[PDB]
C-alpha cells in the first residue's frame, strides 16, 4: 500500500496547496493588468 | 566675426550645461547613498 | 557626453563573477558562450533562458530529468502522404506512424508500426535527436508544449497528423494541464481497405 | 578556473569549517542541500556534477566519529560528499606524536587519494586552504603529516594555512605546550603563510564589540570563516585591485621562517552600536591598527610590523584607502622594519560582506588585515617557556615517547625553535652603516 | 596609412586598455556590439588604426590581452565593451603571477608569451604599413611588469623599426599596492630603458590629485583613473586619425622629445579640465590651457617639474584654434620660466594641433613632457630597493624561481647609471 | 628563423627551415 | 499599401520625404508591437496551462 | 553529361556519406522527404551528377550502400535525409565481418559482392556519360577495408577508364578502435595502390586536432567529424556541379596532381574553418584562405607537411572573388616555403574557382595535398604491423579464412614500396 502518513504532513499538503492556488491567481491577475495595459498602450499609440 | 561669437557661445553654453547635468546628477547620487544607509539600517531593526 | 569625470555609482548587493575564460581539453577558448556578467546580467547580446523543457512542480524534489523523468515517453499516431515509383502499395496512403516523446532528454522519434501484407521499410522511421521547429523560427526545439490530440506536427518537412495519443499520454498531458482536444479517427487505407 | 581544495583537520578544523560552509553556500546561494535554488562564481569552493549537485572542495578529517558524525546527519546531510569526510575510529588523545607517528599513518593514504581526486577535478588550483588547530593531536600532528605529503606530491601550489595558535592565559590542555612546538618544528618548511588566531581575543573582541559575555565557540567560528571569505574573494566576486592566494604569499612573509601573519577582522560592530557609527574607510582601517581588535592576543605597539595586506570589501573608493593608508603611515605607534620601505599589499573586492542569520551586523564595508608582526616573538617566547618548564623534569614524555616518536625530537624542536626565536629579534635589530 | 597595435598586460593594464577602448570607441563611433553609428565621415577616414575591418561592417580592436590570471578576462567581458573584442585575442594560463617579477619573466611567462607573440603577429602581419605598439601596464606588481618587458623585449627583437611605447603605472612615494613593487619597479625599468621608445610614468597619487583639486569629485573610481589615462592615451596618437594643421604622429614626436636614446621617460598630462564648480567660473581659451598645461598640479606622474629643467615638452591640441596664440603661449611659457628649460636646446617646445575637439570639449590639449624632474622617481624606487635588497628580503622566492643575485645588482646599477644623465643635463 | 607555413614565413627577410632529409639514397 | 503606392513615383518625384521614413518607422513600429502581442500571448498561454 | 556514383563501405562510410548527403541536398535544395525547394536554378542546372530524376520533379540519389551487418543500414534510413535513397540500393548481409579482412575480402563479402555489383551495373547504365565512382570507407577495421578493395577492385575491371575517387579514413597513432587497424590497413593500402585514382587519407585525430584547435568546439562528435569529411568530399566534386570561371573537374585535378601513377595518396583540407563565438569577427578574403589551407594544422591526414616536400598541391575556391590574388598568394606561398616544394615541378600548385560559395559562407577554399610527408602514415603502419605480426598474434582468423604468410608479408612489402617512391621524389 502507499505509506500511511502523519498528522503533520496532511496540514503542510493542505496549506501547500492552498498556497499554490493562491499564487498562480496572483500572478494570474498580474497578467490581466499587464495585457490591459498593453492593449491600451499599443491602441493608443497606433492612433 | 558675429558667426566666430555665435561659435563661441554655443561651445560655452554647452560646456555650463553639462556641468549642471553634472551636479544635479551627483546631488541625486548623493539622496541614492542618503536611502542605501537608512535602507541598511532597516535591515538593522 | 563621457569626459576625464562623468560617471555614477551603483546600489547593486550583487556581484558575482562568471568565469567566462578558461580550459578545456587542453585548448584555449570562450568555454561557454551563455554565461552572465557581473550580478548575474545578462550581456548585451545573449538572451536566451527556457531553451530545454520547463516541467511543473510535478516530481519537483530537484532530481534532474535523467532520474525522475526516467522511462516514460509519450505516445502518439500519425499520416502521410507523397508519390515517386518505389511505393508501399497505392495512391493516397494514410501511413501509421507511432510518435515517442522521450522526457529524460526532450528528444522525439517517429517508428513504423505493423501492417499485415504490407512490405513497407519496417521498423525507425526517424532516429532519436532533438529535431528543430519548422522554420520561421529554426532555433527553437521541441518541447512537450507543442503536442496534443489532433494537431499537425511540422518533422522534417513531413506533417504528421496526430489523432490519438495513448492513456499515459492523456494521463501525464492532463496532469501537465493542457487540455487534450477530442480524438479523431484515422481514415482509411484504401489498399487496408482491400485487404480487410 | 579559480579553484581551492579546503582540508580541515581536528574538531576545531571541522567546527571552524564547519561555520565556513554555511557561508560559503549563503554568500553563492547553494541551498543547504547543494541545489542552487532556482552563475559559475561557485567553481573556487563547490564543483557541479550531471545532478546539479553543487558539491564542496573539502576533505573533513578527524580520527574520533563524534566531531564529523553530526555533519553526517545536521542540516548538511547531503551537500558534502560521504567519501569527502574521512573520520577514524580512536581520536590521538591530545598528543601530537599518536596523530603522526601511530594512528596518523592510517588515514593519510586515503586522506591524499581524495585530495588527488578534488585536484584533478579542477581546472587551475588557487591553492590549499588548510584549517588546523596548534593544540590536539590531529590539529598538530595530522596537520604536520599532511603538509610534508601535501607538499611533495602536490609542489609549489600554495598551502596557506589557519592556525588556531594557543593562547597567553587561558589554554585547555595540559601538553598543549609540546604539541605546539612540535608542530612548528615540522611545519616550518612545508608551509607558506601560517595565519594566526587565538581563542581569548576574538573572546574578548566579543566581549567588547559584540556584548555578547558568554561567547562560546559557534560565534568564533563564524568571525573566522567572515575572514577566509575575505581572503577569498577577488577568486570569486568582483573588485577594482584583486588579490589572488599567490599573492597573500609573496607579500606577507619576508625571510623563509617568518611565516606566521596574524589576522584581523574592521567592522565587528554589533547592530544597535553601529547606529551611532559611521563606518567609514578610514574608521574601519584605523580600527583594524587598534592594539585590541587584534584577534591574537599582542600588543603590535610592543614590535614592528613587517608587511600588512589589507584587504577591504563592500563600498570602498579608490581614494579612502590611499588617504587612510597614508594617515596610519603617519603616526608614531605604528612604526615598520627598516626593511620594509613599501609595507601594504592592498585589495578591494567589492562584494558587500554577508549576513549569516546570526551576531555580526550588516556592513555596507570592512576590512581584514594580514600583519607579519613581530611581537609574535613574545608568543613563541611564553609557548617555549611552557615548553621547557615540563621538558625539564621529562613531564608527559612516556605518552609520546610511548607512540613512536624519538625523545631527541622534544629536544631538537625547542633547539630549532629558539633558531626562530633568535630570527625574530635580528630582523628587528636596524644598521648604523 | 599608420596602424596601431595595442597590447594590455596585467590586472592595470586590462583596466586601462579597457577604458581606453571604451573612449575611443566613443570618439571613433562605434557601438559595444561593434558595428560603426558614427555622425562625420572623419571618424571613419582614418579608422583603420585601431580597428581591423571584418564582415557584416562590425570593426574589431587591434588589441592583445594578456593576462597570467583569467580573472580580469572575465571582468573585461562583463564590462560594457567587452563583445568588442576578439575572443582568440585572450591569452591567458592557468597560473598566477603573485606579484612576481620572476613568476611573470622566467617561468609560465615563458610558456604562455609564444601564444601571445603568435596572436601578436597574426595582428601585425594582416597589415600594410605597421607604425607602433603601444603597451599598457603597472611598473610595480606582478605580469605587467614581467610579461610586459618580456613582450616588449621580444617584439623589439622582431620588430626592430617600429614605435614601441607603454604607458606604465609606476609605484607611488606614499602609499603601496604592492610590498614587493620596489623589485618589481627596478627589474622592469632595467628592461624599459633599453627597448622602449616613449615611456610613459603615470601615477596613481598623481591621477588623483588631478581628479580632486582639479575637477573636485568627492567618491571617483579606478574606472575614473584610466579614464584619465586614457584621454592622454588618445591624445597623443590623434593626428594620425584626424586631419589639422602640424600633424604629428608617434614617431615625429619621437624624434622632437628624444635627445639621448635613454631619456625617453615622459610625464603625460592632459588639462582642459574644469570642475563641476569652476567649469561656469572659465573663460575657456589657449591662454589658460596653456596655463592648465603647465601647471605642476596636473602632471600625472608625482614628480615636481620645478625640481629640474625640462629637457623637452610637446603638446599635441585639438581644435580650431589660432595658431599665433598657441606659438604666443609656448613662446611666453619658455620665456617666462627660464629656471626651468635648459640653454642647450633652444625652443625644446613641440607644438602639434588637430582640428577635431574630444567630443563635449570646444579646445582641448595633452601635454607630455621629458624633464631633469623624472630622477626622483627613480631615486625612490632605488632607495626602496636598496633598503629591501639590502637585508635580503623577499628575495628567496625569487631565487627560488631562478633568478639570480647578479641580475639584481645589473638592474640596480643600470638604474643609478640612467640617474647620471638626468641630472648632468640638469647641471649642463 | 621561419619554421614552416606559418605567420612567421611571409614577413620580409624571413628565412625558412628547409624540409628534413629523407632515407633515399641513405644507408639501412 | 501606401509606401508600394509611392513606390510608382516618377523619375525626379520619387523622393526620400519626411514622410518616407515615419512609414518605415511605423512598419517597424507595429511589427515590434505585434511581437509583444505574441510573447503576452504565449505567456497566458502557459499560464492557462498553469492554471488548469 | 558527367555523373558519379556514390559508394558507402561499413558503418564509417555509411555514417560519413550520410552526413554528405545531407550536405549535398542542403545545397542543391533537396528537403528530407525528396523535394526541391530551392532558391536559385543553378542548383537544377548540374543535378543529375548525383541525383538521378523522378516522375512527380523530385529527384533519388545515386548512392549503393553497403555493408555486411543489417543495423548500419536501418541507422542511415533512420537518418534525417535517410528517406531519399533507393531502397533497391541497401545492399546487406545477414552476416558480420568482425573487423576481420579476411571476412571481408575472401568470404561473405564475396557471396554480397555479386549483388553490390548488379546494383552498381543498373546505376551505371542508367546514365549519359560516366565520370566515375567515389567510395567512402575506413582503411582499418572490416568491411570497408574488405568490401572497400574488392569493390575497387571489381569495378576497376568492369570500368577500366572511369574515375575512382576514395576517401578512406586511416587508422591514427594516438588512438584506436580495432585491434587489427595494422593488418586491415597493410593488406588493403596494396590495392589502393593499383586500382584508385584518388585517394584521400582522413586521419581522426587530424579531424580531433581541427575540431578542438581551430573549431574550438566542446563536444564534438562523429557528425562533426563526418561533416569535416563531406565539406571537402563536396568541393572535390563542385567545379561540375555549379559554373566557374577557370573549371576543374576529377580528372582535370588527377592529371595535374598524380605525376606518378601510384603518388595518388592525398592530404585534403578545408579552410574557411573559425570557432562559433569569433566567427562574426572574421575579415575573410583570400590571403586569409591561403594562409588557413596553407597551414600545418587543418590537414585532415596525421601527416605533417613540414616534414616533406610538396609534390603536387590542388585548391579548388568557391565564390565570387578575384583571380590576381589568388595567383598572387599561391606564388607568395611558393616564393616564401620553397624548400617545401619541389624545384623539378615548377608550379606544382593547379588552381580551380567555382561561383557559388557555401550556404552560410561568402568564399570557400578546399585543399588537396601530395606531398612526401604520407611516408610517415604508412611507415607508422608498417611498424605497427610489423610489431603485431613478428610474434604472430591476431593472425588466426585471417589464416583460417583462408589467407596465407606470404600475403600479409606481400602486403607489409608493397607499403615498404609505396614507401619508397615518396621518399625519393621529395629527395629529388
Ligand atoms: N569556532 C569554533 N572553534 C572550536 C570549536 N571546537 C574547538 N574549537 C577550537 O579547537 C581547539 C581544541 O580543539 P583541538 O585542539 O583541535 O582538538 P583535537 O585536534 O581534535 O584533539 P583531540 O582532543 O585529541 O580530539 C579549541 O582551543 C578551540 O580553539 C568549535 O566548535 N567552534
Ligand atoms: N589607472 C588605473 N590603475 C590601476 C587600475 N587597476 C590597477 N591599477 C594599478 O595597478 C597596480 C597593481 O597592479 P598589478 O598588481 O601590478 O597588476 P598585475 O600586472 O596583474 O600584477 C596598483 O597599484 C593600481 O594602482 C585601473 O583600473 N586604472
Ligand atoms: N569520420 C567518421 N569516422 C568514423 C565514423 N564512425 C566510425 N568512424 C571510424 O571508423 C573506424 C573503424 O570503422 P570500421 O571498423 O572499419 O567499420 P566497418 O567498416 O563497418 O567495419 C573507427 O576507428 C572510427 O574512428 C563517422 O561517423 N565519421
Amino acid at each position: 500500500p502507499p505509506p500511511k502518513f502523519l498528522p503533520s504532513e496532511w496540514h503542510i499538503a493542505n496549506k501547500n496547496h492552498y498556497h499554490r492556488a493562491e499564487a498562480q491567481r496572483s500572478r494570474s491577475e498580474r497578467l490581466v493588468a499587464e495585457s490591459q495595459r498593453l492593449v491600451d498602450e499599443i491602441e493608443k499609440t497606433t492612433r | 566675426e558675429a558667426t566666430e561669437q555665435s561659435k563661441k557661445a554655443a561651445y560655452g553654453t554647452n560646456q555650463v550645461q553639462y556641468d549642471v547635468v553634472a551636479q544635479m546628477l551627483e546631488k541625486e547620487q548623493a539622496e541614492r547613498t542618503r536611502r542605501l544607509a537608512k535602507k541598511v539600517q532597516e535591515f538593522r531593526e | 557626453l563621457p569626459g576625464n569625470s562623468f560617471n555614477r555609482n551603483i546600489g547593486k548587493e550583487k556581484f558575482h563573477k562568471s568565469q567566462h575564460w578558461g580550459f578545456c581539453n587542453n585548448v584555449r577558448m570562450l568555454v561557454s558562450e551563455d554565461k552572465p556578467g557581473i550580478g548575474g546580467e545578462l550581456l548585451l547580446g545573449q538572451k536566451m533562458k527556457p531553451k530545454y523543457s520547463v516541467f511543473p512542480k510535478e516530481m519537483g524534489t530537484g532530481l534532474p530529468s535523467w532520474v525522475a523523468f526516467d522511462k516514460q515517453v509519450l505516445s502518439f499516431d500519425a499520416y502521410l502522404e507523397d508519390e515517386v515509383p518505389d511505393k508501399s502499395q497505392e495512391n493516397y496512403r494514410i501511413r501509421c506512424y507511432k510518435i515517442y516523446f522521450y522526457l529524460e532528454d526532450d528528444t522525439i522519434q517517429v517508428n513504423e508500426p505493423a501492417l499485415k501484407n504490407s512490405g513497407l521499410p519496417k521498423g525507425i522511421f526517424i532516429r532519436r535527436h532533438r529535431i528543430s521547429l519548422p522554420p520561421p523560427d529554426e532555433d527553437q526545439f521541441y518541447t512537450v508544449y507543442h503536442f496534443n490530440i489532433n494537431v499537425d506536427i511540422v518533422l522534417y518537412g513531413r506533417t504528421f497528423k496526430i489523432y490519438d495519443c495513448d492513456t499515459f499520454t492523456k494521463n501525464f498531458l492532463k496532469k501537465i494541464g493542457v487540455k487534450l482536444n477530442p480524438p479523431g479517427q484515422c481514415p482509411e487505407d484504401p489498399y487496408m481497405k482491400t485487404r480487410r | 578556473q579559480r579553484e581551492c581544495i579546503s582540508v580541515h583537520v581536528g574538531q576545531a578544523g571541522v567546527q571552524i569549517g564547519n561555520a565556513c560552509w554555511e557561508l560559503y553556500c549563503l554568500e553563492h546561494g547553494i541551498q543547504p542541500d547543494g541545489q542552487m535554488p532556482s552563475d559559475d562564481s561557485f567553481n573556487t569552493f563547490f564543483s557541479e556534477t550531471g545532478a546539479g549537485k553543487h558539491v564542496p572542495r573539502a576533505v573533513f578529517v578527524d580520527l574520533e566519529p563524534t566531531v564529523i558524525d553530526e555533519v553526517r546527519t545536521g542540516t548538511y546531510r547531503q551537500l558534502f560528499h560521504p567519501e569527502q569526510l574521512i573520520t577514524g575510529k580512536e581520536d590521538a588523545a591530545n598528543n601530537y606524536a599518536r596523530g603522526h607517528y601511530t594512528i596518523g599513518k592510517e588515514l593519510i593514504d586515503l586522506v591524499l587519494d581524495r585530495i588527488r581526486k578534488l585536484a584533478d577535478q579542477c581546472t587551475g588550483l588557487q591553492g590549499f586552504l588548510i584549517f588546523h588547530s596548534f593544540g590536539g593531536g590531529t590539529g598538530s600532528g595530522f596537520t604536520s603529516l599532511l603538509m610534508e605529503r601535501l607538499s611533495v606530491d602536490y609542489g609549489k601550489k600554495s598551502k596557506l594555512e589557519f592556525s588556531i595558535y594557543p593562547a597567553p592565559q587561558v589554554s585547555t590542555a595540559v601538553v598543549e605546550p609540546y604539541n605546539s612546538i612540535l608542530t612548528t618544528h615540522t611545519t616550518l618548511e612545508h608551509s607558506d603563510c601560517a595565519f594566526m588566531v587565538d581563542n581569548e581575543a576574538i573572546y574578548d573582541i566579543c566581549r567588547r564589540n559584540l556584548d555578547i559575555e558568554r561567547p562560546t565557540y559557534t560565534n568564533l567560528n563564524r568571525l573566522i570563516s567572515q575572514i577566509v571569505s575575505s581572503i577569498t574573494a577577488s577568486l570569486r566576486f568582483d573588485g577594482a585591485l584583486n588579490v589572488d592566494l599567490t599573492e597573500f604569499q609573496t607579500n606577507l612573509v619576508p625571510y623563509p621562517r617568518i611565516h606566521f601573519p596574524l589576522a584581523t577582522y574592521a567592522p565587528v560592530i554589533s547592530a544597535e552600536k553601529a547606529y551611532h557609527e559611521q563606518l567609514s574607510v578610514a574608521e574601519i582601517t584605523n580600527a583594524c591598527f587598534e592594539p585590541a581588535n587584534q584577534m591574537v592576543k599582542c600588543d603590535p605597539r610592543h614590535g614592528k610590523y613587517m608587511a600588512c595586506c589589507l584587504l577591504y570589501r563592500g563600498d570602498v573608493v579608490p581614494k579612502d584607502v590611499n588617504a587612510a593608508i597614508a594617515a596610519i603611515k603617519t603616526k608614531r605607534s605604528i612604526q615598520f622594519v627598516d626593511w620594509c620601505p613599501t609595507g601594504f599589499k592592498v585589495g578591494i573586492n567589492y562584494q558587500p560582506p554577508t549576513v549569516v542569520p546570526g551576531d555580526l551586523a550588516k556592513v555596507q564595508r570592512a576590512v581584514c588585515m594580514l600583519s607579519n608582526t613581530t611581537a609574535i616573538a613574545e608568543a613563541w617566547a611564553r609557548l617555549d617557556h611552557k615548553f621547557d618548564l615540563m621538558y625539564a623534569k621529562r613531564a608527559f614524555v612516556h605518552w609520546y615517547v610511548g607512540e613512536g616518536m624519538e625523545e631527541g625530537e622534544f629536544s631538537e624542536a625547542r633547539e630549532d625553535m629558539a633558531a626562530l626565536e633568535k630570527d625574530y629579534e635580528e630582523v628587528g635589530m636596524d644598521s648604523v652603516e | 596609412m599608420r596602424e596601431i597595435v595595442h597590447l594590455q598586460a596585467g590586472q592595470c593594464g586590462n583596466q586601462i586598455g579597457a577604458k581606453f577602448w571604451e573612449v575611443i570607441s566613443d570618439e571613433h563611433g562605434i557601438d559595444p556590439t561593434g558595428t560603426y553609428h558614427g555622425d562625420s565621415d572623419l571618424q571613419l577616414e582614418r579608422i583603420n588604426v585601431y580597428y581591423n575591418e571584418a564582415t557584416g561592417g562590425k570593426y574589431v580592436p587591434r588589441a592583445v590581452l594578456v593576462d597570467l590570471e583569467p580573472g580580469t578576462m572575465d571582468s573585461v567581458r562583463s564590462g560594457p565593451f567587452g563583445q568588442i573584442f576578439r575572443p582568440d585575442n585572450f591569452v591567458f594560463g592557468q597560473s598566477g603571477a603573485g606579484n612576481n617579477w620572476a613568476k611573470g619573466h622566467y617561468t609560465e611567462g615563458a610558456e604562455l608569451v609564444d601564444s601571445v607573440l603568435d596572436v601578436v603577429r597574426k595582428e601585425a602581419e594582416s597589415c600594410d604599413c605597421l607604425q607602433g605598439f603601444q603597451l599598457t601596464h603597472s611598473l610595480g606588481g606582478g605580469t605587467g611588469s614581467g610579461m610586459g618587458t618580456l613582450l616588449i623585449s621580444k617584439i623589439r627583437e622582431e620588430y626592430p623599426d617600429r614605435i614601441m611605447n607603454t604607458f606604465s603605472v609606476v609605484p607611488s612615494p606614499k602609499v603601496s599596492d604592492t610590498v614587493v613593487e620596489p623589485y618589481n619597479a627596478t627589474l622592469s625599468v632595467h628592461q624599459l630603458v633599453e627597448n622602449t621608445d616613449e615611456t610613459y610614468c603615470i601615477d596613481n597619487e598623481a591621477l588623483y590629485d588631478i581628479c580632486f583639486r582639479t575637477l573636485k569629485l568627492t567618491t571617483p573610481t579606478y574606472g575614473d583613473l584610466n579614464h584619465l589615462v586614457s584621454a592622454t592615451m588618445s591624445g597623443v596618437t590623434t593626428c594620425l586619425r584626424f586631419p589639422g594643421q602640424l600633424n604629428a604622429d608617434l614617431r615625429k614626436l619621437a624624434v622632437n622629445m628624444v635627445p639621448f636614446p635613454r631619456l625617453h621617460f615622459f610625464m603625460p598630462g592632459f588639462a582642459p579640465l574644469t570642475s563641476r564648480g569652476s567649469q561656469q567660473y572659465r573663460a575657456l581659451t589657449v591662454p589658460e590651457l596653456t596655463q592648465q598645461m603647465f601647471d605642476a598640479k596636473n602632471m600625472m606622474a608625482a614628480c615636481d617639474p620645478r625640481h629640474g629643467r625640462y629637457l623637452t615638452v610637446a603638446a599635441v591640441f585639438r581644435g580650431r584654434m589660432s595658431m599665433k596664440e598657441v606659438d604666443e603661449q609656448m613662446l611666453n611659457v619658455q620665456n617666462k620660466n627660464s629656471s626651468y628649460f635648459v640653454e642647450w636646446i633652444p625652443n625644446n617646445v613641440k607644438t602639434a594641433v588637430c582640428d577635431i575637439p574630444p567630443r563635449g570639449l570646444k579646445m582641448s590639449a595633452t601635454f607630455i613632457g621629458n624633464s631633469t624632474a623624472i630622477q626622483e622617481l627613480f631615486k625612490r624606487i632605488s632607495e626602496q630597493f636598496t633598503a629591501m635588497f639590502r637585508r635580503k628580503a623577499f628575495l628567496h622566492w625569487y631565487t627560488g624561481e631562478g633568478m639570480d643575485e647578479m641580475e639584481f645588482t645589473e638592474a640596480e646599477s643600470n638604474m643609478n647609471d640612467l640617474g647620471n644623465p638626468v641630472v648632468t643635463r640638469g647641471a649642463c | 628563423v621561419s619554421e614552416g607555413f606559418t605567420v612567421k614565413a611571409m614577413m620580409k627577410n624571413s628565412v625558412v627551415r628547409g624540409p628534413p632529409t629523407a632515407g633515399a639514397f641513405k644507408e639501412r | 499599401t501606401r509606401l508600394e503606392t509611392r513606390t510608382h513615383r516618377p523619375n525626379v518625384e520619387l523622393c526620400r520625404d519626411v514622410a518616407q521614413y515615419r512609414l518605415i518607422k511605423e512598419v517597424d513600429e507595429i511589427a515590434y508591437n505585434v511581437a509583444r502581442l505574441k510573447e503576452t500571448l504565449a505567456q497566458a498561454q502557459a499560464e492557462l496551462k498553469g492554471l488548469n
